[PDB]
């Protein structure tokens, strides 16, 4: 369960670069309120002629315009201000000529099918000034045609060109946001855009060469027209500090019903889903909580082993000296039975086992393992908590579910059976010998150890050693359940805690107590 | 953090690796050197192209301070080491060799000092760790021995036109008089202040790079002892761009022949 | 078997093979370096040749000894073909002349192996402790531009020289230090200075640079940490020069021991240098 | 090394160490000799930069290559300092030179070992068929005179040079050879030229002498009797002088397979 949420995550990065590059290409360089609503816009072009005789022009381009009006709405008078700008234009041209007098345009936009308008939008309602959290926004908008109107060149001698029709329709297209910084202040927006279809009349130029071409042209896009309008109606649906409280928020919950909530895969998709957020935000968030991860302390540490692997591997000719506390090299065993990079105030053993257990440990998990997974512990802690908070804002959600990995459950050991011998590597201290059987401790071994932990399978010990043995004396513990209770078998642990309640819910209780971070 | 001491000496064997990897992510690195070594290299980006430099080494960007003494006598006298690690680079000026023993003798040294009252108490030095340094404008120290009666040997207590000048007029100046005899003091406190001293611990930061010559300096106040320690290095010398390379090309070399203080160590009592 | 690593047996037989300088007066021979200076004040049209007779007493045949003279620093620091199987270079301490002497003597004392650099079309950089940029000729004049990772400068443009930073101004023999690790866009006077690049090493089992005057002081570490005194690095105090000479001679052996064949030359080990 | 006492041993483990030219490519240097006109044929102000990202091609990093411009083959020949460690000279067939060509062959190809001789208080001999008298500068003149075992002149007049035989006019490298075991009064030209006797040996693992133009060999041999013909003494089919390089450039690692590491010491190879 947690196992893959977790690890899916790490698996589910190479993404995060990809969503990261579009921002930027595309960065820089509850309560419900309705209205039908009535936009209004119109173009402006700006015309600029080339110097010298005068039958030359340099460019004719669009320029972002303004309007404002006012129109009745449910027996008010709404004032509107809109911006009318397009985007992916394309660059004409005609050459009548390199001559002083030959007739040249030497650059003409015309907004075609690869074209945008975009049309900005506010007006002076308290529906729309109360928009700063938006959940949710779709339009239901009439199409308009944007026909083109004539445009004479005047040319200092003889007959003029005149460039003449064009047309495009508008179609609403995707809902997003925006804002609008003039001189002092904000105009809250979700600008929608207008995808184009060419229509009828196509455009030519008089006396030229120029056409039967589709789209319409910068030279008089308005047609005379005082505005362009689309009206129809849009439909809205709206809704340090926080470790303290995830704490408290932990002290209740139950023991049963968690457990179980770790047998159930609590992978990507259900994680966020409780969740409810204004925009993209669990979205590129799943994506952020990733662009956490990969730089944490759970990351790097993977990717370390992972290499301590390759290296060693890889090396052999030059194998690492370090030092190994079992048959031979194996970065599990030895590269922390050397690494000993930390120091002083008790004995060997512990030592070892400890900086064997680090790696072992947490970092075992993310791979392959049997029963709840200490982690799988942790997660049911998670979407718990995440979950008995209600927050949305990003800025949250990331860090502090990664931050949840590096700090739960601080310590734990791990277990390895194999002919009836528990062996414990109490992390951080201890470490006990079992005869599986009548719970007894035998001299351990750094040895024995060694081996069977590197390449065997391992177990995340939900109970260890003291509550075991405190437990198999005051009940009885059948030689079926024990059995079980080592591999922490989901079942045969549920049951006691569900049923007896004696220790077993401490041990067990007291974890939760311990995911506190 | 403070106070008793016993360390068990089991050979656990167990080198933890690195410590250079602490260090970089840890502490500060003050580099010290003489107006004249900047003027030389008569860039307004210096101190930021050298900086760079030293991430390679390995010391990330806020880390590294540049500190303009212009003379050997005032950084003799304003001397507040501001960083983890100091290393001062030093020029050597054969007239001022003293000047430089006895800034050498300051940095390298772990200093405790109390004040001293030159007009009502005349005083003594106990041990070979017990010396006067005084420093400021001017220091011009005169001094008249007195027997077990408060009496001048050689001068008289009254008029210091009879006392024994043992310093005119000097930045910086650690003054040494027969242990265990009182002396009726005459500084020029107007520009001196003159403190009592008890030496010991040597300086686990320092490290003064010395260039030039093919010196041999001398501290030890006695004929004795010649005493050569790691923080003290040496650079032939010749273009001070070089010097700055060479000092950032090899600076865990010289760090590692410093570290911690110890005197400063949160740790103490 | 010569051209591949052979090792001895440690048995400890215990047979020191007497003499030894019974070998190298018969086959070695023995080159004087001195300044100009010292002749001058020797005054004498068969010095080399008197020298030459006192010399059999200590044992070296006439046509044994050589002698050669620099008369700089500087242009001996230059032609160094050390031409004898014994070098012994006889230094004049010139208080101002001191690094001039410092990069000297680490080119004699020392092994060293270098290729040539290209200034003009590949900016370099040193790779350990080991790898130095060995200059030399008539007016050596060294401008340094240290790269960032993108080829771009890091306190200079790698297109105006006058951005440049100057660590040599016109010497006639200068081992160049940057940090390591890090390309340089270098600018060196190509027309009276050759650069190349070198890698340090085994030492020198000849020369035996002999030092007059001072009080003296020898840095051959490039870094601040350390400092190497070695045998092949003696001193003697100035009074004249016959009597310098003198000893040279009164003590050839003494000086000899101290240096001792030529290791990397020898025979047997053409191979891996000779 | 101190060492060549004990042999090595022979079991055949039979392992061949994959690949060889893997190291040479990571940390070796390639020097090319050319002639002016070679160049001056190619006229780019950028050849030498083109053919090294080429060179990236065979497996040689940037820094790597290098490109010395010799004028001449005699001057090429007088002051020798063979600069990297894999060093590959182009030489084209001029016809009146070829001695000039064989007498710097036979340097370059060979392992030579130098002592200093005194024309002027000493006459000297050579030993064996190893033992050449390598006179190399300006303009370098010798003439011989043959002593019989009393110190004088067979056929000549060891006081007076018009009776020498001339067996040098002026050349800028010159291998002498005279009737072993015999002394010699010399008489060289030592304002221009220097004559240092060189014992020969060891090969070179490096030169490899690739020639442009003609047909036919050389026999460095100074005997009649041998002729050697050696892997560092290649031969091109001239057709233009930028198709020579690429060629050389194509197979390099063919060219540096032909040679060796071993052999490089200090550049001028008379050992004085």
């Amino acid at each position: 369960m947690a196992s893959l949420i977790y690890r899916q995550l790490l698996t589910n990065s190479y993404t995060v670069d990809l969503s990261d590059e579009i921002q930027e290409i595309g960065s820089t360089k509850e309560m419900q309120y309705n209205r039908d609503i009535t936009i209004r816009f119109k173009f402006a072009s700006s015309i600029v002629k080339s110097g010298g005789l005068g039958y030359k022009w340099s460019e004719i381009s669009f320029k972002p315009a303004n309007y404002q009006y006012t129109y009745t709405r449910d027996g008010e008078e709404v004032t509107a201000h809109t911006t009318c700008s397009v985007n992916g234009m394309n660059d004409f041209n005609f050459n009548g000529g390199s001559l002083p007098t030959d007739f040249v345009i030497s650059r003409y936009e015309v907004i075609k099918e690869n074209s945008y308008v975009y049309v900005d939008y506010w007006d002076d309602s308290q529906a729309f000034r109360n928009m700063v959290y938006v959940r949710s926004l779709a339009a239901n908008l009439n199409s308009v045609i944007c026909t083109g109107g004539d445009y004479s060149f005047a040319l200092p001698v003889g007959q003029w060109p005149v460039m003449t029709g064009g047309a495009v329709s508008l179609h609403s297209a995707g809902v997003t946001l925006s804002t609008q910084f003039t001189d002092f202040v904000s105009l809250n927006s979700l600008r929608f855009r207008f995808r184009l279809t060419v229509e009828e009349p196509s455009f030519s130029i008089t006396r030229t060469r120029v056409s039967r071409l589709y789209g319409l042209p910068a030279a008089n896009p308005n047609n005379g027209k005082e505005y362009y309008e689309v009206a129809g109606r849009f439909s809205l649906i709206s809704l340090g500090e926080l470790r303290e409280e995830f704490n408290a928020l932990s002290q209740e919950i139950a023991m049963s019903q968690l457990i179980d909530l770790a047998l159930l895969p609590l992978d990507m998709f259900s994680m966020f889903s409780g969740i409810k957020s204004t925009i993209d935000a669990a979205k590129s968030m799943a994506t952020s909580v990733m662009k956490k991860f990969k730089k944490s302390g759970l990351a790097n540490s993977v990717s370390t082993l992972t290499d301590s692997l390759s290296d060693a591997a890889s090396s052999i000719s030059r194998g690492a000296s370090i030092r190994s506390v079992g048959s031979s090299a194996s970065a599990w065993t030895d590269v922390s039975t050397q690494i000993t990079d930390v120091s002083s105030s008790v004995s060997s053993i512990s030592t070892q086992t400890s900086t064997i257990s680090r790696r072992l440990r947490l970092k075992e998990m993310a791979t392959q393992t049997e029963g709840m997974n200490f982690d799988d512990i942790s997660a049911a802690v998670l979407k718990t908590k995440i979950d008995r908070s209600t927050q949305i804002s990003p800025n949250t959600l990331p860090d502090i579910v990664t931050e949840a990995s590096e700090k739960f459950i601080p310590n734990r050991a791990y277990r390895v059976i194999n002919n009836d011998e528990v062996f414990e590597a109490g992390t951080d201290g201890r470490f006990f010998a079992y005869r599986v059987e009548t719970f007894d401790e035998i001299p351990f071994d750094v040895q024995k150890f060694a081996d069977l932990v590197t390449d065997s399978p391992v177990i995340s010990a939900i109970i260890d050693f003291k509550t075991l043995k405190n437990l198999n004396d005051n009940y009885g513990i059948s030689r079926q359940q024990a059995f079980n209770l080592l591999r922490s078998d989901p079942r045969v642990l549920r049951e006691f805690i569900n049923q007896d309640n004696p220790i077993i819910r401490n041990r067990i209780e007291q974890l939760i107590m311990q995911c506190r971070l | 953090y403070g106070i008793n001491l016993p360390i068990t000496g089991s050979m656990d064997t167990a080198y933890a690796n690195s410590t250079q990897e602490e260090t970089f992510l840890t502490s500060t690195l003050c580099l010290y050197y003489p107006t004249e070594a900047a003027t030389e290299i008569n860039d307004n980006s210096w101190k930021d192209t050298l900086s760079q430099l030293f991430l390679t080494k390995g010391w990330p960007t806020g880390s590294v301070y540049f500190k303009e003494y212009t003379d050997i006598a005032s950084f003799s006298v304003d001397p507040q080491l501001y960083c983890d690690y100091n290393v001062v680079l030093m020029k050597y000026d054969a007239t001022l060799q003293l000047d430089m023993s006895e800034l050498a003798d300051l940095i390298l040294n772990e200093w405790l000092c109390n004040p001293m009252d030159i007009t009502l108490y005349y005083y003594q030095q106990t041990d070979e760790a017990n010396k006067w340094i005084s420093m400021g404008s001017s220091c011009t120290i005169k001094v008249c021995p007195l027997n077990t009666q408060t009496l001048g040997i050689g001068c008289l207590t009254t008029d210091t036109a009879t006392f024994e000048e043992v310093a005119t007029a000097e930045k910086l100046v650690i003054t040494d008089v027969v242990d265990g005899v009182n002396h009726k003091l005459d500084v020029t406190t107007a520009t001196c202040t003159i403190r009592n001293c008890k030496k010991l611990g040597p300086r686990e930061n320092v490290a003064v790079i010395q260039v030039g010559g093919s010196d041999v300096l001398d501290i030890t106040a006695d004929p004795t002892t010649a005493p050569q320690t790691e923080r003290m290095m040496r650079i032939n010398w010749k273009k001070w761009w070089q010097v700055f390379y060479t000092v950032v090309d090899y600076v865990n070399q010289i760090i590692q022949a410093m570290s911690k203080r110890s005197r400063s160590l949160n740790s103490a009592a």
